[PDB]
């Protein structure tokens, strides 16, 4: 019944021949060692 | 007495830099500050050694001429 209704109503979707494993592949992510410290001596308690 | 600060520190690991191309970057105007800032400094203190060291070998010349037959 879930099926019936997804095939009823999800009709007007893009179609858009993007596809994710393509946008991570040109855009892919990398890790930099690095830090910010943002210095607040107001606040009460230390977060990092 | 600890002070009171609040600023943003962002930093870079020295294993993301280049060591020592800085060294050599921007060499002439390293020397154009050097001399720019300094030339009083270096004048106030060479003049004096070199006026007056001359000044000792110009007197000895002169005074070893006069002794001389």
């Amino acid at each position: 019944e879930v099926v019936e209704q997804v095939k009823k109503l999800f009709t007007k979707l893009s179609s858009d021949p993007t596809t994710t494993s393509q946008l991570v592949a040109n855009e892919p992510a990398s890790f930099t060692g690095s830090e910010v410290r943002m210095i607040d001596d107001d606040l009460p308690l230390a977060q990092f | 007495q600890p002070v009171k600060l609040k600023a943003v520190v962002y930093a870079l690991s020295p294993f993301q830099q280049k060591i020592m191309t800085g060294l050599w970057k921007d060499l002439p105007e390293k020397i154009h500050h050097k001399v720019s800032e300094n030339w009083i400094s270096a004048t106030l203190l060479v003049t004096p050694v070199v006026g007056t060291y001359w000044y000792a070998q110009y007197f000895k010349e002169q005074e070893k001429l006069e002794h001389r037959f």
